[PDB]
DNA sequence: GGGGGGGGGGGGGGGGGGGGGGGGGGGGGGGGGGGGGGGGGGGGGGGGGGGGGGGGGGGGGGGGGGGGGGGGGGGGGGGGGGGGGGGGGGGGGGGGGGGGGGGGGGGGGGGGGGGGGGGGGGGGGGGGGGGGGGGGGGGGGGGGGGGGGGGGGGGGGGGGGG
DNA sequence: CCCCCCCCCCCCCCCCCCCCCCCCCCCCCCCCCCCCCCCCCCCCCCCCCCCCCCCCCCCCCCCCCCCCCCCCCCCCCCCCCCCCCCCCCCCCCCCCCCCCCCCCCCCCCCCCCCCCCCCCCCCCCCCCCCCCCCCCCCCCCCCCCCCCCCCCCCCCCCCCCC
């Protein structure tokens, strides 16, 4: 069982629900996961990015906050 | 341990002044915090963007105003003006 | 202006506390702070909405 | 004497570029003697990809100048100056490209 | 024996009210850390990561998603399905600027 | 005073080196100055916030290098990097 | 018939030839002074009495149709994907929804 | 110490050359009702930009709207535009 | 229309995680007054650029008409999710060792500050000269009028024999 | 059963009829204007060189908190039956594209004056800096209180099926 595979039908159906979506296509489960995939390889890779320029091992909150920041995807609730 | 600044007391001012008997929960607490730097970052940024384009070293309520009028939508903006004028104003006649 | 329209949407539910789910009710539903708050809110879930054209049975 | 673009071996101007960011400081704040060396090096490496494949259109054309047409073919043309850079530029047109469905 | 069965797409509208009520996450919890854990690896080995860390990674993309979903259920039915598909999905990100 | 600070003639140089015999037209320059100045924005701008974020008031080319790998795409950001450190080591190498 | 049928293009065949034609161009497409009236015109009713640089109104134009001509590619995503080959304003609505604009 | 009144220049953006602009961006064929749409959403973007190009330039008190004013009232609504400054 | 079976709602209730109220501290802001320095506003001043006014002519625009095309609607079909019932191995919550995340406190290259100095871009101004685009002048095409079988090449029965 | 040889039957796949007047298009050609291109200083501007701080790194110290594990708990995947839904085809009318015609408004070229804006120069109100005084907010520790939120009971309403 690969990693991505862990995110499931049934939590993808959730996640469409709540988009307000009715009925779902079969082949819509492979593409939300590459799409989930890119959208966190593009935000893990800027968290990291901060990680090693401050010297740690830990990828903190704030990593994460100045990565969504830098890509337009600004979070609010978890520090900055 | 080092102090951590934040906007929460003030946040949690303005709250009783609005809602006396309303309370606010921490993740709340913190989401305005988070958009209370936002907000002031964003400010600041364009008023010293103004400065610059305007050869000019000093940051005053002028770039903070014209600012506001960039960056806020309309009403938001009508009135946030008059809130600023009238801080100033009360401040400069004072002792 | 946030505390006031969030402090509503709580007290429009009986509860005393504001969260961030009143936070969210509070900034979609207002046109002005809504075009200016971009930024996710964690918590606070979407407004209801269902486009007219599921909802149905028809006739 | 040499400058510090002869020194550093670059053709961009190191110390304009160090007192640009004196002066973008922040305060106190301090620029250090090689960041404005290495920004100088990375202005230049840009400049330098984006004329190698404008060039590279100006002469598939038959043509001697570089115009904003050809930087524009060169840039959405590349992937990665594609997604860097998200201006507009005057004068450049499109890439040509019409919908299967259409012919 | 007991034959009671709900009209396809009547359970699927409580689900769209009762999860657009709610406010919780929706991707399981440790899945979505193994899958963090995993991308992160490729970029920097033996890395650790901060509790709210993950927590933020899950809130912006479960929040990214669900914005997804709405622009992809409106471009179904823009064609006249009511049934999302990957070219709604790919019309979508297309439109959005972010290409793939 | 009047004088007003172009990139231009260090252009014309890097142009000559990859198409000798290749020449710009002044609207092409012009787009090439606009870019030039907006790269090095971008940069300086990410390094400062780097630098703040860390609680460091110094800009180092090592806040310019992660600049750099923040704002190129994958390849570009290689290439640059190389460029830098290079021009950085020769340019210790006198002092 | 005598000089029989004038020659007459099939409806889309003049079409096609026409983005071949403004494609590769890079001119702007819009007049320049109704352009330029109607740029006096917005500005005026936000403050009277206002002078403009001529360049500061071309770049205005190269901004407008830069900004048009993009819309018009995401709207024609938007009809083909409803299987059509004409473009319909629910098409631009549907484009600006996604994009986050709205009016 | 004179005149002449601004009105209805939208209609200055004719039929031609809004298919001219569609032709550009790819569009075989166009519903008679495109028109009305794109004068509407051209006068909204420069509404846009125009106000914010005004804001600086009152702000510098001048009363000359500057290609420069233009410029960074594009690049704050992340319009950038490389040709004139950016 | 009724039943039949569900979900859902409303009001009420209880415990517990969350929130709060308290005291206490202290290095660090906050404010004060005084002194000194500096950004900038006015006030010409001169130059540069922007409306404006004039005139001439051809490309752009508008309107009209006709026909072909394309969109919408309707129907039907096969097919693909929705719903259901069923089954079960990981995930979730709690607890615990261990390891970096801060916190601290210097000292030294490194960076600034100040002063002096020698190059270094930077307009300005003719001035020559040099790519370029438009105009012309032929030249090799893709489709509008459809076109007209003519083949291979499956394809799906279809039926009959084996 | 089953299989195999017919048997039409499109079907797609060239293929073989003729474009044919634009449609580019591509080569050529030539004025032209703008793009360099020297000159011409010249304020700038970037380099050097002491002289003096200084901030950051780095080892050390500290110590919450991350990973990991175990025990306990829960969501997932499933195969299946059903029905609707997406797709496909056909039909039809309306609408928009092509073309024609006539016209005119945008363009182009000139200049010109006047606004207005920048640049400098002068002056000075204003901000910073500093030290001292003071208050003080974030943190720790604490620790009583409480709003919430899941749960329960009872009832009502809706949906599906008959």
């Amino acid at each position: 069982r690969d990693n991505i595979q862990g995110i499931t039908k049934p939590a993808i159906r959730r996640l469409a629900r709540r988009g307000g979506v009715k009925r779902i296509s079969g082949l819509i489960y492979e593409e939300t996961r590459g799409v989930l995939k890119v959208f966190l390889e593009n935000v893990i890779r800027d968290a990291v990015t901060y990680t090693e320029h401050a010297k740690r091992k830990t990828v903190t909150a704030m990593d994460v906050v100045y990565a969504l920041k830098r890509q337009g995807r600004t979070l609010y609730g978890f520090g900055g | 341990k080092t102090r951590k600044e934040s906007y929460a007391i003030y946040v949690y001012k303005v709250l009783k002044q609005v809602h006396p008997d309303t309370g606010i929960s921490s993740k709340a607490m913190s989401i305005m915090n988070s958009f209370v730097n936002d907000v002031f970052e964003r400010i600041a940024g364009e008023a010293s963007r103004l400065a610059h384009y305007n050869k000019r070293s000093t940051i005053t309520s002028r770039e903070i105003q014209t600012a506001v009028r960039l960056l806020l939508p309309g009403e938001l903006a009508k009135h946030a003006v008059s809130e600023g004028t009238k801080a100033v104003t009360k401040y400069t006649s004072a002792k | 202006e946030v505390l006031e329209l969030a402090g509503n949407a709580s007290k429009d539910l009986k509860v005393k506390r504001i969260t961030p789910r009143h936070l969210q009710l509070a900034i979609r539903g207002d046109e002005e702070l809504d075009s200016l708050i971009k930024a996710t809110i964690a918590g606070g879930g979407v407004i209801p909405h269902i486009h007219k054209s599921l909802i149905g049975k028809k006739g | 004497a040499v400058s510090r673009s002869q020194r550093a071996g670059l053709q961009f101007p190191v110390g304009r570029i160090h007192r640009h960011l004196k002066s973008r400081t922040t305060s106190h704040g301090r620029v250090g003697a090689t960041a404005a060396v290495y920004s100088a090096a990375i202005l230049e490496y840009l400049t330098a990809e984006v004329l190698e494949l404008a060039g590279n259109a100006s002469k598939d054309l038959k043509v001697k100048r570089i115009t904003p047409r050809h930087l524009q073919l060169a840039i959405r043309g590349d992937e990665e100056l594609d997604s860097l850079i998200k201006a507009t530029i005057a004068g450049g047109g499109v890439i040509p490209h019409i919908h299967k469905s259409l012919i | 024996k007991k034959p009671h069965r709900y009209r396809p797409g009547t359970v699927a509208l409580r689900e769209i009210r009762r999860y657009q009520k709610s406010t919780e996450l929706l991707i399981r919890k440790l899945p979505f850390q193994r899958l963090v854990r995993e991308i992160a690896q490729d970029f920097k080995t033996d890395l650790r990561f901060q509790s709210s860390a993950v927590m933020a990674l899950q809130e912006a993309s479960e929040a990214y998603l669900v914005a997804l979903f709405e622009d992809t259920n409106l471009c179904a039915i823009h064609a006249k399905r009511v049934t999302i598909m990957p070219k709604d999905i790919q019309l979508a990100r297309r439109i959005r600027g972010e290409r793939a």
